């Protein structure tokens, strides 16, 4: 009876539901827990908000079609504005998280197309102008649950001031390596054939215990169409892509009054 | 003759009964019953279903 | 015993799926919160002792309203007011009947119970003695009065109770007297077949219980001669099922009733007010 | 191997397959039996023809169409002119039965509709006539095998001798309660996306251990489409639904000359 | 269990001082007199019977004053005479409340009894048989009648008692029915949020208790027709606390009640009387 | 089913109690409960106060 296409998550008040899923991915094989008093490092009583941040937060869907290049998300960014995994990152300075990342993709029996699902410690993405180097400010970097759009062009900049946003290449994964090769990350493909979801479980992951959410994205998020949709009915036709994420262990050292970041 | 049971409880014991008549019909309300199997009308299902498992397999 | 406690739970990451069913199976839906989503431990010390049958069916409900008079009565009109027959039943009244329409077939005992209430006519003619009232149970085939003095009232047989106006209302149990094995609420069929060629009507005939229902007739009387005041009473008639069970679970009765079948009215078939929107809170 | 989908029933010398059911229902839990000597009334030795009555007959197809608002059939009525079952019933004064009840409807992946299934034990139903109450002919009680429909108006007759036939209301069950409860009942669904059969075992039901056959139905059987059939290629079109019963532990007393009931 | 005994005792030249202490800490005085003064023993037999919880509420007290009539009724206003329906509370009466009142939460089964007394209207227009009552008990959401004849009063599962003019006053018990684990006596909010932007009224809202509490309504009629001679009636209802617990002690009311809120009237707030100087025995 | 208890004493013995009704919200009034803990509303403090003792030190 049981299947690896037919799975249920439950974090919190929360439940994801899937019947063509294909197993899912533990990234690295390691499944997130608390920080042990014997790799600690700030000393203060932590905040564990358990259920109350640690549920699936559903983004703004976005639309695949058949000229999509693909998406990206920053994790703990992505989530920075949702409910109280929000809040508690904003009124501490430290904080921890690992997640359920479940990227979910529907079509039929006759559509086609393969999204790569990948996540990817520190994704430091290149920047849009040749002026500078390491050249992007923090509201580019930090978009927040729309998250950004790779293209298949490079056109950098003529002035700097104007090229301080991500050059999200497709083909070089926005960082100058081979998209080909993204594979060495932990991931899952959705393939509109074979399965409708995709589902990594995620460790927090850094070189230290825990650190600064509002200045540093652990992970990022990237869905790339390896092989375009296709329709025969109707070529431009779109179908949603939905992510939903749960933090998890989640953890917060630090308190004080609320950080505000700049908008502008 | 006399049957001692336990009352319904209060805001914060026992009560005792003796019957009068001849005919059971006389008698006061059937005691508390809580027996019950909503199976039947929820679940009249020949083949077992368990609820972690699919329902169609 | 008590409704069902909650079990402290956590999350799930699983192939079992307790969330997901099928419901054309005929089975409802089964999962509970602590399948879908992380609960606390909480001890339930609730019951549903109020919900039993004998706790939903334990009162007392008015059934019908009867009325006799007492007076010097001179046309076959007035002579057939100083006494009233009712043949027994629930339908006269909804609000017993629809709680027993939950179910198809019922079993019980009866607790019945009388109010009696009475005025003066008018005020012009004097006053009245204080009047006792003969209610009898005519079983089917007894014979049943034509007049309030007649010698069916001498009672041999029949159970009767008199009653003395002002005292306790009148009260009495009836064993379950049902010729089948239960009572039933809902009767698809008839009292006869119907044969080929017979020269029987067919054009008149009816269908379902009150083609073989009979629970016999109330009779009721003033025992009193007239006084020169004319006085006219209301009996009320009161059920109580006691020691029930039942079986066979229905719809509830959605709109109003038009008689002793389950027929509906053209004017009185739309019970939901629409809302505004499929979105509305 | 084995399924909740696939399922065999044999009854005498006859045998249904199917291979897209849904379980299948034992009406209130209780599979049909004999009388036992311990709840018998009449004292004769029964007649319990077994074989030669208890098998499968399947009624005339009615048409499923989008229109359609659904059928109803009541038992033993609607097997009263079936081969041995029949005869067995009308040569006695009493009898008794349990049914499996097995309903035939098959679409395509392309289709959609739902059908409820349902068994009413004593399936009273509405007149046609406001001038009197409880007023039906024995004639249009008991149509037999072609069964009846429901409709989705309420047209009262303008005079009573015209109105002595079931006023079988949709939404109202023909009896004055909403449809949407008659889940209550024994029940099944038809969904074609899911499922293409329905599967019920019926005890015998009612206030007595035995009874008048052609004075009484014990059960009704209620068809009604909850979501009407669609298919896009052609809106119009029609797919039939067969009914087919199986008589179970029959047993008959009273035995004499044969019963002829009225036909007009 | 006694009120506490004297010891004996005699003087002190200490470094013990009872008579001191420091009521800012939050703690009342301790001191008691064998601290301060040379004692004799005195057994102490007395006790607080009577000040228990149970005995400080033991008793039926009036909470309302009900009005029902019986005549022929030809007006809207006049058929509204005929019945009554009031919302079950103790704030129409200020004995029992302002008792309540020294508590904050409570939890209690009821006793209630009634006093029913009439008297004519008129003396030219004859008499009246004796008159039986009706006293419903309609629970939240159940239909309210709108005529003292109405189908609500069939009250198939609303309870009813049925009282005969010039019997023993009727008495019921009713169970602890709060929805809270106890009676608020006193709720420092509201029924809802109002929420930002909302279109909602804000104007005439209400605050406290009255915006929760609903022990539904009692609805009394003459179950008789009428008579020639009009009669007018009075419903006393009494309410006894039994099986008593109390929570969180409150300064008892000190000026008149104006309503169901703790409201003060401007022209009633100086309940002292001035002493004429600091010095008055 | 009948309890014995002693009565409030008078001027100058037991008495019997037998419940009739089902329900415990029937039964006539609670059983003298002489407990009472004054302490929490008159001296609610975290710190033992001794009498004796200076009530600050
Ligand atoms: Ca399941
Ligand atoms: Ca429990
Ligand atoms: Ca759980
Ligand atoms: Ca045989
Ligand atoms: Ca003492
Ligand atoms: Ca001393
Ligand atoms: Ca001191
Ligand atoms: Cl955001
Ligand atoms: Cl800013
Ligand atoms: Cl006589
Ligand atoms: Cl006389
Ligand atoms: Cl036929
Ligand atoms: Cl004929
Ligand atoms: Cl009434
Ligand atoms: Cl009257």
């Amino acid at each position: 009876g049981y299947s690896d296409r037919v799975r249920q998550i439950t974090l919190g008040n929360s439940t994801i539901t899937t019947q063509e899923a294909a197993n899912a991915v533990v990234a690295y094989g390691e499944w997130p827990s608390y920080l042990d008093d014997k790799e600690a490092n700030p000393i203060d009583a932590p905040t564990e908000p358990d259920v109350s941040s640690n549920r699936f937060y559903t983004l703004d869907s976005v639309q695949w079609k058949s000229t999509s290049r693909g998406w990206w998300w920053k994790l703990p960014d992505a989530l920075k504005d949702m409910g109280m995994f929000g809040q508690n990152m904003y009124y501490h300075y430290l904080g921890r998280s690992g997640y359920t990342v479940h990227v979910q993709c529907n079509a039929s029996k006759f559509h086609q197309g393969a999204l790569g699902v990948f996540a990817i410690p520190e994704y430091v993405m290149a920047c849009n102008t040749e002026a500078k180097t390491s050249y992007v400010s923090y509201v580019n970097a930090n978009p927040g649950e729309k998250g950004g759009v790779f293209d298949n062009a490079y056109n950098p900049s003529a002035e700097a001031s104007e090229g301080r946003k991500f050059a999200a290449l497709d083909y070089l994964l926005g960082c100058g390596v081979l998209a080909g090769n993204a594979f060495v990350y932990p991931h899952q493909i959705i393939n509109l054939r074979t399965n409708n979801s995709a589902t990594l479980v995620l460790p927090y992951v850094n070189s230290l215990a825990i650190d600064c959410m509002a200045k540093h994205n652990n992970w990022g998020l990237v869905i790339l169409p390896l092989c375009k949709l296709d329709y025969a009915p109707n070529s431009s036709t779109e179908i949603p892509i939905t992510v939903t994420i749960a933090p998890m262990f989640t953890e917060f050292n630090g308190l004080r009054n609320i950080t505000v970041p700049a908008t502008q | 003759g006399a049957q001692v049971s336990s009352q319904k409880v209060g805001a914060h014991v026992n009560y005792t009964t003796i019957n009068y008549y001849k005919d059971s019909a006389s008698n006061a309300a059937s005691k508390l019953d809580f027996s019950q199997d909503p199976s039947k009308f929820t679940e009249p299902v020949k083949d077992i279903m368990i609820k972690t498992a699919p329902a169609l397999n | 015993p008590t409704a069902q406690s909650t079990p402290l739970t956590s999350g799930v990451n699983s192939q079992e799926v307790p969330a997901l069913t099928a419901v054309e199976t005929g089975a409802s839906g089964q999962a509970v919160p602590s399948d879908v989503i992380e609960t606390r431990h909480v001890v339930n010390y609730k019951t549903r002792s109020e919900s039993t049958l004998e706790s939903f069916f334990g009162r007392s409900a008015c059934v019908t309203i009867l009325e006799v008079e007492n007076f010097n009565a001179t046309t076959d009109a007035d002579r057939k007011k100083q006494f009233t027959t009712w043949a027994i039943t629930y339908t006269d009244t909804v609000q017993l009947r629809r709680k027993l329409e939950f179910f198809t077939y019922s079993r019980f005992d009866l607790e019945m119970t009388f109010v009696i209430t009475e005025r003066y006519y008018a005020s012009n003619t004097g006053h009245a003695r204080n009047q006792v009232y003969q209610l009898m149970y005519i079983p089917p085939g007894a014979p049943r009065p034509t007049a309030w003095d007649d010698y069916t009232w001498q009672s041999s047989s029949n159970p009767s109770v008199f009653y003395t106006y002002g005292s306790a209302p009148p009260r009495m149990s009836i064993p379950y007297v049902g010729i089948a094995n239960a009572y039933s609420h809902f009767y698809d069929g008839f009292a006869r077949v119907p044969l080929k060629d017979e020269t029987v009507d067919s054009g008149d005939t009816y269908y379902g219980l009150v083609t073989i229902n009979d629970f016999g007739t109330l009779a009721v009387r003033v025992v009193n001669e007239y006084n020169p005041a004319r006085i006219t009473s209301k009996i009320r008639v009161y059920m109580k099922p006691k020691h029930v069970r039942c079986w066979c679970p229905r719809p509830p009765r959605a709109v109003p009733y038009r008689g002793e079948g389950v027929d509906f009215k053209q004017d009185s078939i739309t019970p939901l007010t629409a809302v505004e929107n499929i979105n509305t809170f």
